[PDB]
């Protein structure tokens, strides 16, 4: 039989429809919406199906409804019309009822509890209500299907209206007129009938493989290529192909977690803790910790994207593969790629026409699959020139335009790029300029936001610092919180640069400008990194402290202070006479200011701000008893 | 009359040519020469037919070369987003057949049929190509006939027609050394040979320097993009009228 009882279920829902609340949170849910639905000129309701698990009896209905979803929905349609009629004229709150009474309605639950996944379903689970999620790839054009058949008698012109029931066409045998009764006289007119839209949308399903979905009526063309989708429909396989008759589609934590987030947000060692906790296997590298982390935070997206990209110009023995391999896991799911093992087709796509669909179809490459996420490109120095040409438009407009035989179209591949590149030769050569140690053209090398020069020096002292860190780690914040933090930060914070932070950028950029390769590309990093720092701070505006720290980070990443302004070479070491004179001149002025004020002494905090606009110099004076 | 007066206010004003140049891609700062050049390209000259039978080109080809920091792709994006008919494409992505003409086997028969390439699309319009110096010479050649004769000649597998290709090519490219080798002259920094250079009625090379007075203003307003005379709809209305005059 049927688990659904016609009168029992409509009574059970009637109690739910008038008594449901979540636990001002105390207000009833649909006591408010019922009036709003009568106001609406819509033809259906997307029912808040998460309410079913939020109430006791509704979950019991769900298990009962698991095998009979159609019957209740059909009953709800009449119930909706009856609810409209009762609220309009029986409650005497409205009088516009004519169109509603004659027409037909539907209801769509959208947040039902998910099932045990696609591949885990069973032959008896066919025709049962399910809930799935996935990504839409392709869409078929509008396909009409028969609903009403129009027959005209070919000898007397009499017309009949015949409607299909359960997919059956019934040909009348004789004309229904009293006089004209010629057998088989009824004829079908193709273009006097009535049709309904049927569309097939292709979904890449990730169970709680790709499944070809199906939609009907107003649900067609509501789903388009690249849409992020959750499915509430019926798993189907009929005499046998696996497909889902989509009933509804969705186009898309505790307060204790908020307390946990705020504790890390409030503590002063926030940046220190993040570096200390992001990569246990990698020792120190404070700036590199700040670098990739700011890539994951990302800037703000306005219409101007925040896709920060980083080049690791380190020596070819520093753990950087140990990072990006680890980055691919910790980050929200992206794609791990190698420049050596990738091609222009491999990154972008292969696009071709389809006979059935009569419009372009795409086979997404590595780069496109990372749309909206993060991708890692190892062996960036070994990428083919044709493939490298793609990145120019990717890192300037996040789009790729193709114009070849029979195909002219543009795509979108908005993504973040993490790039690691060994120096030319077996090791970095500081005796040559930095731009000559990197095997990348200036047009491509300029558009990266951050370039990091990680060098390894043979120092016995620093060797023990690194060695004892690793050697004891393999004897004998968690990733769950870290991902929870990043997802929280990306979700909420959209900082806006303040007036004070804006003006400092001018002096910061001009200073690098007059030292010239300081193109306007690096000015993008002067805002992109600024927003990502405030987002980590969770401050809803970008602070000047974020601005100056990011500028310092760019300076430290490129090592400007250790780079020759003449030929671009790097100092190996990065007591001097200039240190002497500065200390001497500082000491001379301190001896005056300490006594020029109308006191024998003053606080050192005020003294520093008086002259800096020091501790060693005054300590030496104390040693000399001055 | 209201349409007539609205269109008239853009013609019978004493400074309209000055005004309209400042109304091309207002987001891009500076480069006031290219704003004149493209605006003139958008109003291509009079096509003429000789009493002898020869025809004279009326459309204008323009090339722009700059350092990888000088915003030039923004001009192409603006043109393809503004022009009545326009096509955007990239250097390496494009190919000879895709640009000019595609010989494809036709349905309902065993004989071939042309398919409109990039140039045939947006005919009587502006065609835009980015990273022109990246294009192959062998598929740069195919544009030559369309640039001057405004026609495409095909003799391949049973097809022998000549197709209208009245298109104004707009291109962007970078010098051979990535940066402009300011030690040398304009003669040596460009890999474009003499034939293609002669065809471009206008040819711009824009350079960048470390002038503080310029960079401070340049940095001031590019930040305003990330901070946030005649309207863009007015220009198409004006052009739909201007294209008629034949001086
Ligand atoms: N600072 C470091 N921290 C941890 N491991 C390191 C470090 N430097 C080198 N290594 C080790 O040296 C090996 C080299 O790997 P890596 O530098 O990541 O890539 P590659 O082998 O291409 O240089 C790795 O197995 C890594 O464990
Ligand atoms: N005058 C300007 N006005 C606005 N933005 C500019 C200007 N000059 C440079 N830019 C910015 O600098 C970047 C330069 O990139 P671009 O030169 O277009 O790269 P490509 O060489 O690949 O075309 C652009 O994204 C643009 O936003
Ligand atoms: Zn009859």
């Amino acid at each position: 039989g049927t688990n659904v009882s016609i009168q029992e279920c409509t009574t059970n829902f009637r109690n739910f429809l008038m008594s449901f609340k979540y636990k001002t949170d105390e207000e009833l849910y649909y006591i408010k919406q019922l009036n709003e639905m009568r106001e609406l000129g819509t033809s259906n309701l997307n029912l808040d199906a998460r309410n079913l698990l939020a109430y006791k009896q509704t979950e019991d209905l769900y298990h009962q409804l698991l095998n009979y979803p159609q019957e209740v929905i059909s009953i709800m349609d009449q119930t909706i019309k009856d609810c409209m009629v009762s609220l309009i004229v029986d409650n005497n709150l409205d009088y516009d009822l004519d169109e509603i009474e004659t027409k037909f309605y539907k209801v769509r639950p959208y947040n039902v509890g998910s099932c045990k996944g696609m591949r885990e379903l069973n032959p008896n689970d066919i025709d049962k209500l399910i809930n799935l999620k996935g990504l839409v790839l392709r869409s078929t054009p509008v396909i009409p299907d028969m609903k009403v058949a129009f027959f005209k008698c070919n000898v007397c012109d009499h017309t009949m209206a015949v409607e299909i029931d359960r997919g059956v066409i019934q040909e009348p045998a004789r004309c229904e007129r009293i006089d004209c009764n010629e057998p088989n006289s009824m004829s079908l007119i193709h273009n006097r009938c009535s049709f309904a839209d049927k569309q097939v949308i292709k979904l890449q399903e990730t169970p709680d493989h790709s499944i070809s979905l199906c939609v009907y009526d107003e649900l067609v063309d509501s789903c388009r290529a690249g849409d992020r989708i959750e499915v509430t429909g019926t798993f189907r396989s009929i005499p046998y192909k696996t497909y889902v008759d989509v009933v509804h589609v969705k186009k898309v934590i505790t307060d204790q977690d908020l307390a946990k987030i705020r504790e890390v947000a409030a503590r002063e060692d926030l940046y220190s803790l993040l570096a200390r906790s992001i990569a246990p296997s990698i020792y120190e590298l404070e700036d590199v910790k700040k670098g990739i982390l700011l890539q994951l935070f990302g800037g703000t997206n306005k219409t101007y994207r925040g896709d920060i990209n980083i080049l690791l110009c380190g020596d070819p023995s520093t753990s950087k593969s140990q990072i990006l391999q680890y980055v691919h896991k910790i980050t929200p799911r992206g794609v791990y790629t190698s420049g050596k093992g990738s091609s222009a087709v491999g990154l972008t796509a292969y696009i071709t026409r389809d006979v059935d669909t009569k419009q372009l179809v795409l086979e997404s490459g590595a780069l496109v699959l990372s749309d909206g996420g993060v991708c890692c490109i190892d062996e960036f120095d070994k990428m083919s020139d044709s493939t490298r040409s793609v990145l120019h438009e990717v890192m300037e407009q996040q789009t790729i335009s193709i114009a070849k035989a029979g195909i002219i179209t543009t795509l979108n591949a908005r993504s973040s790029i993490l790039a690691s590149a060994n120096p030319i030769g077996s090791r970095y050569n500081p005796n040559l300029p930095v731009t000559e140690n990197i095997d990348l053209p200036p047009p491509l090398l300029s558009r990266f936001d951050l370039v990091y020069l990680v060098l390894d020096k043979v120092d016995e002292k620093n060797d023990r610092e690194l060695a004892k860190h690793l050697t004891n780690l393999y004897l004998e914040l968690p990733v769950e919180f870290l991902t929870m933090y990043i997802s929280y930060a990306k979700e909420h914070i959209h900082p806006i640069i303040t007036e004070a932070a804006k003006t400092e950028l001018v002096r910061a950029y001009v200073g690098m400008r007059k030292m010239g390769t300081a193109t306007t590309r690096q000015l993008e990093s002067m805002i992109r990194l600024a927003e990502a720092h405030a987002k980590m701070k969770l401050k809803n505006v970008v602070e000047l402290e974020d601005v100056q720290e990011a500028v310092r980070l760019i300076r430290s990443a490129i090592k400007d202070y250790a780079t020759d302004p003449k030929t671009g070479k790097i100092d190996m070491n990065l007591k001097s006479v200039i240190q002497r004179k500065l200390q001497e001149d500082l000491s001379r002025e301190i001896m005056n200011v300490l006594k020029d004020q109308a006191s024998d002494s003053m606080s050192f905090n005020e003294l520093i701000k008086q002259i800096n606009e020091i501790q060693e110099a005054l300590s030496r004076l104390q040693q000399e008893d001055k | 009359s209201d349409e007539i007066n609205e269109l008239k206010e853009m013609v019978k004003d004493e400074h309209i040519y000055d005004k309209l140049v400042r109304s091309i891609a207002p987001a891009v700062f500076g480069h006031e020469a290219v704003k004149k050049g493209i605006l003139l390209q958008m109003l291509g000259g009079v096509h003429k037919s000789t009493v002898e039978g020869i025809k004279l080109r009326g459309d204008i080809n323009i090339c722009v070369v700059g350092d990888p920091s000088t915003s030039k792709s923004q001009f192409l994006k603006y043109v393809v987003g503004f022009a009545p008919r326009s096509v955007y494409t990239s250097g390496k992505a494009s190919s000879a057949a895709g640009l000019t003409a595609a010989v494809v086997r036709d349905e309902e028969g065993g004989d071939y049929t042309i398919e409109a390439g990039a140039l045939m699309l947006a005919d009587n319009g502006i065609c835009c190509i980015d990273e022109f110096d990246k294009m192959d010479i062998s598929d740069q050649v195919a544009i030559h006939e369309a640039m001057e004769q405004q026609t495409i000649s095909i003799a391949k597998a049973g097809i022998h027609a000549t197709l209208n290709a009245r298109t104004s090519i707009l291109a962007a490219a970078n010098p051979v050394g990535g940066r402009y080798n300011r030690k040398l002259s304009l003669r040596g920094n460009l890999n474009m040979t003499a034939p293609i250079m002669s065809r471009f009625d206008l040819f711009f090379v824009i350079l960048d320097d470390c002038n503080e007075k310029i960079d401070t203003e340049l940095a001031s307003h590019i930040v305003d993009l990330h901070m946030k005379p005649f309207s863009a709809e007015q220009l198409r209305r004006y052009i739909k009228y201007a294209r008629t005059f034949k001086p």
